[PDB]
């Protein structure tokens, strides 16, 4: 059906779109942002003590 | 009666004798493991325990040495403090499950607390600001010189791809030929 | 990309069916008329049973590699939980010590307010 | 029924030898690898001291839901790793307090008995 | 009875971005090669 409208079902990008000074259902959503940075900032680090090197032998 | 490097290992021994205690008498709870200086927390405290919560906000303020320091002529506390302890330990099965059972009750308050959270919630995005500065600048930085790198080998990388996707397609037609 | 017998890039491939390796087919051949075996487990193996469709493929990158990439990804979290939940009950087993010997001072400290001043309420007015 | 590193229903469980304990391979594997001890006793032991030892498969319902579903699990799931980090530090840093006036008090114990040996000297005069 | 796969530097879109182009491309795919 979806290949057959041609269309896609839609990801959730609210985490883009958050605000400051919104209710309690927005905090869950800043702190959601908190969690994936950190995640992020370690997901860079395992890449940056690998270097190219991983990137190379593939 | 000669000494020759004696006085010399003997004044560095009291010398080391001297820093043990001064280190081990010096603060509890410094010394062992991990605030900001407040005297108007002090005097919105005042009106808790009225008596020892003063005692203890003003001998905070001094370890950590608007913030004035006073009195270091607290902490020679090292025989008091060994009496002192020792008669408190005479004072204090049964203690021990009492002690499990008001840590239960901390634990479940400890959990309703922050099940009721989830004014403070400026602090968060703040915190996070502080976050999405510190740490997306530390990506960009090692998005850049990962790109610099990377994007030079994902062309290596993608153009070999390339090179199999027509290898692929010259094996069916020839497969078919054959 | 290597052979394990040698230890060069083979330039001729060929897989056994005895112990999973890829070995060069001029060396494991040579191996194989030697003495009719496969060298790393020591089974039998003949040449016929050394061997060098349809479907097109792609080159592994980062479906199924993702779904992979999420099983770390959890798997690394829920160890970063273990570090939480074992300095909780080193925090709170401290806490539960603490708060006992605060509760048991304190009692001490309201009798030694009472008996040092009951000593001054007794000795000013002698 | 539960791993006791990551709580999940193990899929290939196996139980460590120095103490009673049926964690998952792949999380005891990581464990071992980064320093070689035992999670719960901190006890030595290695990966070939490991013993490798119900399964029932979901049916949700009667599959765009489910990758929002999917989507709304690890939004969850970051939550609630999230909020029981910041009550572990909150938990220590009033444990911090409660060490400080522990050492207070004991001092203020202190002037507090020289005041009664100050007292029984004058009394018995 | 190894591979690497060199994860890109800007890895969010492993949930979002990267997700539904793996199964818009599944299917895609399997239609056209229905049509085929």
């Amino acid at each position: 059906a979806l290949y057959t409208e041609y269309l896609k079902q839609r990801n959730n990008k609210k985490r883009r779109t958050p605000d400051f000074n919104d209710d309690d259902d927005t905090l869950f959503l800043e702190e959601y942002r908190r969690k994936y940075p950190r995640i992020d900032t370690s997901r860079y680090i395992p890449n940056e003590s690998s270097e190219v090197s991983l990137l190379g032998i593939v | 009666l000669t000494p020759k490097e004696l006085l010399p290992h003997d004044s560095g021994q009291e010398d080391n004798e001297r820093s043990n205690i001064k280190s081990g008498k010096q603060l509890k709870s410094r010394i062992r493991k991990f605030f900001a200086s407040l005297p108007s927390p002090k005097n919105d405290f005042e009106i808790l325990s009225e008596d020892e919560k003063e005692e203890d906000a003003e001998i905070a303020e001094y370890e950590k040495e608007e913030d004035n320091f006073i009195e270091p002529p607290s902490q020679d506390a090292p025989r008091v403090s060994l009496v002192a302890v020792p008669l408190a330990y005479s004072t204090l099965k049964n203690n021990p499950q009492s002690a499990i059972d008001n840590k239960y009750n901390l634990l479940v308050a400890n959990a309703i607390n922050k099940e009721p959270h989830m004014e403070s919630r400026m602090q968060h995005i703040t915190q996070g600001r502080t976050s999405m500065k510190i740490q997306f600048k530390t990506a960009m930085p090692p998005t850049e010189v990962l790109l610099e790198s990377i994007q030079s080998k994902v062309e290596s990388i993608e153009q070999l791809q390339r090179k199999l996707q027509h290898v692929q397609p010259l094996e069916q037609q020839n497969n078919e030929m054959c | 990309m290597l052979c394990a017998i040698s230890g060069k890039v083979p330039r001729r491939p060929v897989l056994s069916p005895k112990s999973r390796t890829i070995f060069e087919k001029s060396l494991l051949e040579q191996y194989v008329k030697d003495t009719g075996n496969d060298p790393i487990t020591n089974e039998p193996l003949s040449i016929e049973e050394i061997v060098e469709s349809a479907q097109q493929a792609s080159l592994t990158e980062s479906i199924p590699n993702l779904l992979t990439s999420l099983q770390n990804e959890w798997d690394a979290i829920m160890l970063e939980n273990f570090k939480l939940r074992s300095t909780l009950d080193s925090l709170t087993k401290k806490l539960s010590t603490v708060m006992y010997e605060r509760d048991a001072a304190k009692l001490v400290a309201a009798q030694l307010l009472m008996e040092k001043n009951e000593d001054s309420k007794d000795l000013p007015k002698s």
